[PDB]
RNA sequence: UCGGGGCUUAAGCCCAGCGCCGAAGCUGCGGGUCUGGGGGAUGACCCCAGGCGGUAGGGGAGCGUUCCCGAUGCCGAUGAAG
RNA sequence: GGUGAAAAGAACCCCGGGAGGGGAGUGAAAUAGAGCCUGAAACCGUGGGCUUACAAGCAGUCACGGCCCCGCAAGGGGUUGU
C-alpha cells in the first residue's frame, strides 16, 4: 500500500527544493516532519505542505495508519518556465527564467 | 562577456560532482524536560516554555 | 505536390543512435554518436587483421616457453619440424604443452632427431 | 583422443564424438563424410609425413547455415567516403563420429 | 579457442647477484617477474613468479660505469633535476640500482606495477625467511 | 636520454654461415561481384579463370518520402497512420 | 488551430490560505481533466543491475575473466576489470 501527494506549479526552483527532499527521502513521517520544522530553508514550506497532505492522503483515503508510515519516496520535477525580460547595461536584453517545481511525496506502510 | 569566458560546455558528469559537497545536512534537536517536542540544544520552544 | 521531410530523417536517425548505445556522453545521445561509429568502424575492421596477429603471437611465447623448457630454441624447434615436414602442428594447436604435454613432449624428441 | 584435422585451411583437434562447427563443404544435408586428413592421436599417433598414412576421422554432417552478421564498414577523413556493408559466414555443422586411425 | 588458464599458486623464487652484470641478471628476473617463462603464459592475467634478490651490492659492472652512469631524480621545482652517479647510490640505498633496472625492463601498464611489487631485493643475504626459496643462477 | 632500461672476449663495428620473427604482399578454405569463356529445344542455371583502394569526374543499378491512375476495388475497431 | 460520440466539464468528503492534490463520480477511454488527440528528441529527476578513489585520455575497438539477467543445452544481452 501506498499514497501519493503531488503540488504541482509551485514558484520556485527545482535545486532549491530537491536538497530539501533529498533529506527526508525514506525517513519516518514524524522524524521527517521534525527536520522540515527547524529546517533553514524556503523549500522546506512547500515540501512539509505537501508531505503532510501525503498523511492525509493516505489515512482518509487508503486506511493507512499514522503512526506506523513513512517515505517509500519522494521526488521533485521541474515544470514550465515563467520567462521575463531584464534591462541590461548599453540595452542587452537578458531573459530570466523563473522556473516552478512539481514535488511528489508517496508514503508507505513499513513493516509487520 | 569580457575576457573571463568558458572554453567549453561543462560535462553533465563533470558538473554533477561538483555539486558533490553541495548537499545539505540535517539539524539537530533534542526532546526537552517540557512537552516530548524536539527542541535545538541550548534553547527555548514556543508551546513548551522553560524556566529561570 | 509537396513531400514533407515526414518521418523519415527521425527514422535514420534513432536507427543509428541505437547503435552508438552504450558510449559516453552526448556521443552517445546524438550525432556525435555517428562520428564515434566511423572511428569505431574502422577500428572493428583494423582489429579484425589485429586479432590474427595477436594470436599468432599468443601462441608463439607457449611455444618458445614450452619447448625453452625442454631445452631448445623456437626458432630450433620449428626448424627441425619445417625439416621432418610435419605441418602437423599449426602453432595454434602447439598449445599442447597444456594439454597431453607428453604429446608435445616426443614431439619435440622428433624434432631434436630430425635436426641431426 | 586427441585427432587433429585439417578442414577447410584450418586445423583443429577433435574429442571422441563432439558438437564442431567447420567451414561450408559440398556434403548432403544429414550425410556423413570422412577427413582423410588426420594429425596425432590419443596414444602419441607420429605424423611420419606431414600428415599420416592410413587413418581417418568420420563425422556426420548434421547440416549447414548461415551464421551472425558481422558488419564490415570503411572511412576515411575530410573526403566523403563510407561504405556500409554487410557480410555472414557460410559453415556446416560437423558433428564427429567416427575417430580410427 | 585457446587455452584459458585460471587461478595459479605464486612460484617463489631465491636469486643471487654476486659477479652478476646489471643488465644480463636484470634481463631473467623480469621475463620470470612475468610468467612469460612458463608456457601457460597470459598478459592479460599476469601471474608472474615471485622474484627475490640477495647480495645487491656485489653486482659486477663493466668499465666506467660506477663513475659514468647518472640517474635522473626530478621534482617539479625549477632546478630540481638533481642527478646521482652510480657510486653514490651503492652507498646509500644500493638496492635500487637492481630496482631501477628491472623497474625499467617491466611494462608501463598499471599490472607490470603490480609486477614490480613481485620482486623482492635486498643485500646481505638474509632474505624474509617466508618458505618457497628454489634457488636460482 | 641511444625510443627507454640497459650493453664492453658486447645487446657496439667489420667478415662469413645456418635457423626463426614479422604486412591487409603470397598460399590455403569459404562467400560477393563484374568481365571473358564452356555446357545449353532447354529461357534457365551449373563450372573454369581473372579484375575489384580511390577525391575531383564520367558511367550503371537500387531503396525511400509526396501525389495520380490501379479504386464504385482491397486492408481496417478482432485496431489504420504515427 | 485540435477535450469527447455527448459536457455528461468531476456534486460531496479529506490535506490546504490559495494553488494543487488524494478519494468518489461521469466516460468505452481521465498518463482523453481542460491551451486537455497523437506526445518523438534534446534537457531535468527517482528506483533498480553492473562499475570506479595507484590513475594518463578523440573515450572507442579486439581478447580473456568476474558479476547481473533471459534459455532444456550450447548460446545470446547488459556492465567493465586487465
Ligand atoms: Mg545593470
Ligand atoms: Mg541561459
Ligand atoms: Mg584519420
Ligand atoms: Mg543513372
Ligand atoms: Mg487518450
Ligand atoms: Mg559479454
Amino acid at each position: 500500500m501506498e499514497a501519493k501527494a503531488i503540488a504541482r506549479y509551485v514558484r520556485i526552483s527545482p535545486r532549491k527544493v530537491r536538497l530539501v527532499v533529498d533529506l527526508i527521502r525514506g525517513k519516518s513521517l514524524e522524524e521527517a516532519r521534525n527536520i522540515l520544522r527547524y529546517t533553514n530553508k524556503r523549500g522546506a514550506y512547500f515540501v512539509a505542505k505537501v508531505l503532510e497532505s501525503a498523511a492525509a492522503n493516505a489515512v482518509n483515503n487508503h486506511d493507512m495508519l499514522e503512526d506506523r508510515l513513512y517515505v517509500k519516496a519522494a521526488y521533485v520535477d521541474e515544470g514550465p518556465a515563467l520567462k521575463r525580460v531584464l534591462p541590461r547595461a548599453r540595452g542587452r536584453a537578458d531573459i530570466i527564467k523563473k522556473r516552478t517545481s512539481h514535488i511528489t511525496v508517496i508514503l508507505g506502510e513499513k513493516h509487520g | 562577456a569580457k575576457h573571463p569566458v568558458p572554453k567549453k560546455k561543462t560535462s553533465k558528469a563533470r558538473r554533477d560532482a561538483r555539486r558533490s559537497h553541495h548537499a545539505l545536512t540535517p539539524p539537530i534537536l533534542v526532546p526537552c524536560p517540557e512537552c516530548k517536542a524536539m527542541k535545538p540544544p541550548h534553547t527555548v520552544c514556543p508551546e513548551c516554555g522553560y524556566y529561570a | 505536390p509537396r513531400a514533407k521531410t515526414g518521418v523519415v530523417r527521425r527514422r535514420k536517425h534513432k536507427k543509428i543512435l541505437k547503435l552508438a548505445k552504450g558510449y559516453w556522453g552526448l556521443r552517445s545521445k546524438s550525432r556525435k554518436a555517428r562520428e564515434t561509429l566511423f572511428a569505431a568502424g574502422n577500428y572493428a575492421y583494423a582489429h579484425r587483421k589485429r586479432r590474427k596477429r595477436d594470436f599468432r603471437r599468443l601462441w608463439i611465447v607457449r611455444i618458445n616457453a614450452a619447448c625453452r623448457q625442454h631445452g631448445l630454441n623456437y626458432s630450433t624447434f620449428i626448424h627441425g619440424l619445417k625439416k621432418a615436414g610435419i605441418e602437423v602442428d599449426r602453432k595454434n594447436l602447439a598449445d599442447l604443452a597444456v594439454r597431453e604435454p607428453q604429446v608435445f613432449a616426443e614431439l619435440v624428441e622428433r624434432a631434436k632427431a630430425a635436426q641431426g | 583422443m586427441f585427432a587433429i584435422v585439417k578442414t577447410g585451411g584450418k586445423q583443429y583437434r577433435v574429442e571422441p564424438g563432439l558438437k564442431l562447427r567447420v567451414e561450408k563443404l559440398d556434403a548432403e544435408p544429414g550425410a556423413t563424410v570422412e577427413l582423410p586428413v588426420l594429425l596425432l592421436g590419443g596414444e602419441k599417433t607420429v605424423v611420419g609425413t606431414p600428415v599420416v598414412e592410413g587413418a581417418s576421422v568420420v563425422a556426420e554432417v548434421l547440416g549447414h547455415g548461415r551464421g551472425k552478421k558481422i558488419l564490415v564498414s570503411k572511412f576515411k577523413a575530410k573526403v566523403q567516403y563510407r561504405r556500409k556493408k554487410g557480410h555472414r559466414q557460410p559453415y556446416t555443422e560437423l558433428l564427429i563420429k567416427e575417430i580410427r586411425g | 579457442k585457446t587455452y584459458v588458464p585460471k587461478q595459479v599458486e605464486p612460484r617463489w623464487v631465491l636469486i643471487d647477484a654476486e659477479g652478476k652484470t646489471l643488465g644480463r641478471l636484470a634481463t631473467k628476473i623480469a621475463t620470470l617477474l612475468r610468467g612469460k617463462h612458463r608456457p601457460d603464459w597470459t598478459p592479460n592475467v599476469a601471474m608472474g613468479d615471485f622474484v627475490v634478490v640477495v647480495n645487491a651490492d656485489k653486482i659486477r659492472v663493466t668499465g666506467k660505469k660506477l663513475e659514468q652512469k647518472i640517474y635522473t631524480r626530478y621534482s617539479g621545482y625549477p632546478g630540481g633535476l638533481k642527478k646521482i652517479p652510480l657510486e653514490k647510490m651503492l652507498a646509500t640505498h644500493p638496492e635500487r640500482v637492481l630496482e631501477h633496472a628491472v623497474k625499467g625492463m617491466l611494462p608501463k601498464g598499471p599490472l607490470g606495477r603490480r609486477l614490480f611489487k613481485r620482486l623482492k631485493v635486498y643485500a646481505g643475504p638474509d632474505h624474509p625467511h617466508q618458505a618457497q626459496r628454489p634457488e636460482k643462477l
